[PDB]
């Protein structure tokens, strides 16, 4: 018993707001404008003294690459690259709700290839960047419902 | 205060270290780090600073001689141990872009010798990078050197890329179109002068035409792929391989694709008063031509894995040096399920690509298990539960039908209540058809690697008497039935005082002699006193991450 979908990935208080971020010209600030803009979402700037905006306050990334497998003599198989991002939404009217995402990949290692196997990572980053990005699109809709109670 | 410990690899080791405040933004801490066994003192020297040009780490190791090290090659010139690390990132007013990965050693062993602070021993290769950018809004412009120290004397034969230079304009307001367009040049060099030098630029201009609807999307990318080779130093190369590499080379060619995606809801009022589920289907399209691309030594481009999402990705390798013949179908799918919290309780996503015709680059010599050229070769699938607050669990799996078998696969279940209060299992497999096809012959053929992966883990700390907190870790390979990493630690904790205390056995090099696997212990108190900030958690974290296949935590 199904049916279509019947607004886009984002609410409709969300349609206007801010990319309040540390770091404009970065690799997540680009990749999250990127997928605002792919659900219609209307980015202002900081200067706006317009209002009913609310503002969403991109925070710091973090990326470990950690070992995480080992062949029989101890030397890692298969890194796993792990990017946490937290971000803030601010509310006009009301109030902080402090959201976040987390991202895994994983790959095998190649020393005798280990120039080819950095840039495979350099990729898998990137690609992350944005995986990153649409989690934190999904946990908007859970902001706009556990608010209305309060 | 000072600290020491046991290890296999040094007997009695102890660290007894001074820090120097220099100023605000910098600091030091010079450290003897007396080594029995080696007889002498490791001086450890960290350099911590600060600027508008962001922070970045310096640290560098010397060992002036080593007893040990001495022992095994009597007769050389010295016998020093060192290492110099630097890290910086740094964004310089949004628009610089500033960052280096150092990493020198003295020797291959020197991370199973002493300590892994910025390396690990279960590293394979010296991470040796610097790059410079320049980024804005629509552009973005990146030039970097990449060299590196591989260790085993397996082959010191690396290539490094002095340097490379990647460029990235971004236009989105013409019209309904968007384009990007990509150009990127690099020099490549060997550390063994009998190898190929070559320098190779490239240009990618990409335009896609972007659909919006309330429930659906469509996507449609046209792309060229232009590159132009210069290959030097190829009398060498061209006398053992029969296949010859020409100096001067060209490859382009183009790519059509298009990409679908649909929003189904509904309710789980049958299963959950007051739920959601969503669910998604995709396909791709993706059409490349062939390109008999045998004439190019590969410097950059290793075979891509194909995790779900990785389904929907148009290229097979990275690097630029290999391109696929695709012409191919990609199909998917997304369950998803929301709660009465609008929060993601639920997911599960398979997808698989059908291939119409072979997906080459004329040198397509890997070793599968047998010939399916055409068809759905490939499966993926991940999946992601949280059955409780407290609980969850996480897994996934790549399938080849070249392989008649999975390639890679990995499970994880928590528990958790609170940083000081969790519990972990975790496993991932690896097939013995994988490392035959992603690795070199003797990771195939010898028997530390051949036997693929099978990797059993289990991770938990429990809050004892508040002040206390034990931790520990067995990680297991099942195939030759042996452990890999153990770990077990203790913390008691106040609030003028932390002392901590672990033990780690871990896997740290195989034995050419007796052809079995040579593990090391260590064991070691460790301190520091509280109170002057509010680093007042029980210490968990710190411990979780210090043995060599460290906790990654799933969801919250
Ligand atoms: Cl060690
Ligand atoms: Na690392």
């Amino acid at each position: 018993g199904w049916h279509l979908r019947d607004t886009t990935q984002v609410p409709s208080t969300m349609k206007v707001m801010i990319l309040d971020s540390g770091d404009p010209n970065g690799p997540l600030s680009r990749a999250v404008r990127n997928q605002l803009r792919l659900n219609g979402v209307e980015l202002l700037d900081k200067e706006t003294t317009r209002k009913d905006v609310p503002s969403l306050r991109l925070g710091k990334v973090s990326i470990a690459k950690d070992t995480a497998s080992v062949f029989r003599n101890g030397q890692t198989a298969e890194y796993q690259m792990i990017m946490t991002v937290n971000a803030t939404v601010l509310i006009p009217g009301r109030d902080i709700y402090p959201i976040s995402a987390k991202v895994f990949r994983s790959f095998f290692d190649n020393p005798q290839m280990a120039l080819a196997k950095d840039n495979e990572q350099d990729m898998i980053v990137k690609e992350m960047y944005d995986r990153a990005a649409e989690q934190l699109i999904r946990k908007l809709p859970s902001i706009r419902a556990a608010d209305i109670r309060s | 205060i000072p600290n020491a410990k046991y290890t296999t690899t040094n007997y009695f080791e102890f660290y007894l270290p001074y820090y120097w405040n220099i100023a605000p933004n910098m600091d030091a801490t010079i450290t003897p780090h007396y080594m029995h066994r080696r007889g002498n003192i490791m001086w450890e020297n960290e350099f911590r600073y600060l600027s508008q040009a962001g922070a970045g780490l310096m640290e560098l190791d010397y060992l002036p001689s080593d007893k040990v090290y001495e022992d095994e090659h009597p007769n050389d010139d010295s016998s020093r141990r060192w290492l110099f690390y630097w890290n910086h990132s740094g964004v310089m007013d949004q628009v610089w872009r500033f960052n280096v990965d150092y990493t020198k050693v003295s020797d291959p062993s020197y991370f199973n010798d002493f300590d892994n602070k910025y390396g690990s021993s279960t590293d394979g290769y010296a991470t040796q990078k610097f790059s410079v950018g320049y980024a804005v809004q629509n552009f973005n412009a990146t030039v970097s050197t990449k060299q590196f120290q591989v260790f085993s004397e397996q082959n010191t034969s690396s290539y490094s890329a002095e340097p490379q230079l990647d460029v990235n304009y971004y236009q989105n307001d013409v019209g309904p179109f968007d384009t990007r367009i990509y150009g990127q040049a690099v020099h490549f060099v060997n550390t063994r002068d009998d190898m190929p030098e070559a320098t190779r630029v490239h240009l990618e201009p990409t335009i896609n035409l972007p659909l919006s609807n309330n429930w659906g999307s469509i996507n449609t990318e046209a792309k060229l792929l232009a590159t132009h080779y210069q290959q030097t130093n190829l009398d060498w190369y061209n006398s053992r391989n029969t296949t010859k590499l020409d100096e001067s080379v060209n490859r382009v060619m183009p790519q059509f694709k298009v990409d679908g995606k649909m929003v189904f809801e509904r309710d789980m009022e049958m299963l959950a008063p007051g739920y959601t589920q969503t669910l998604e289907p995709r396909a791709q399209y993706l059409y490349v031509p062939y390109r008999d691309q045998s004439d190019i030594y590969n410097y950059d481009s290793s075979l891509l894995q194909s995790d779900y999402s990785g389904l929907f990705r148009d290229r097979t390798y990275g690097g630029l040096d290999r391109i696929a013949s695709a012409n191919q179908v990609t199909t998917g799918v997304t369950s998803r399920i929301y709660d009465d919290a609008a929060v993601e309780r639920f997911n599960i996503s398979v997808g698989q690509i059908y291939y119409f015709t072979e997906s080459r680059t004329g040198d397509d010599n890997i070793t599968w298990e047998n010939d399916d050229k055409t068809g759905s070769l490939v499966w993926a699938g991940d999946t992601y539960w949280r059955i409780s607050e407290r609980w969850g669990l996480r897994g996934g799996i790549q399938y080849d039908t070249r392989l008649d078998n999975v390639a890679t696969s990995n499970s994880s279940i928590e528990y958790r209540r609170d940083e000081d209060r969790l519990v972990q299992l975790n496993y991932r497999y690896a097939s013995p058809e994988y490392i035959q096809a992603t690795l070199p012959k003797y990771y195939s053929t010898a028997e530390q690697y051949k036997n693929g992966i099978s990797q059993v883990g289990a991770v938990a700390s429990w809050p004892i008497a508040d002040r206390w907190s034990i931790v520990g870790a067995y990680y297991y390979d099942t195939n030759a039935n042996k452990q890999a990493d153990s770990m077990l630690g203790v913390q008691y904790s106040s609030c003028c005082y932390a002392i901590r205390v672990g033990y780690e056995r871990k896997l740290n090099g195989w034995d050419n002699d007796k052809q079995h696997a040579v593990y090391d212990n260590a064991i070691g108190f460790n301190i520091e006193l509280r109170g002057l900030s509010s680093n007042y958690g029980l210490g968990t974290q710190e411990m979780l991450r210090s043995n060599i296949l460290p906790y990654q935590n799933t969801l919250h």
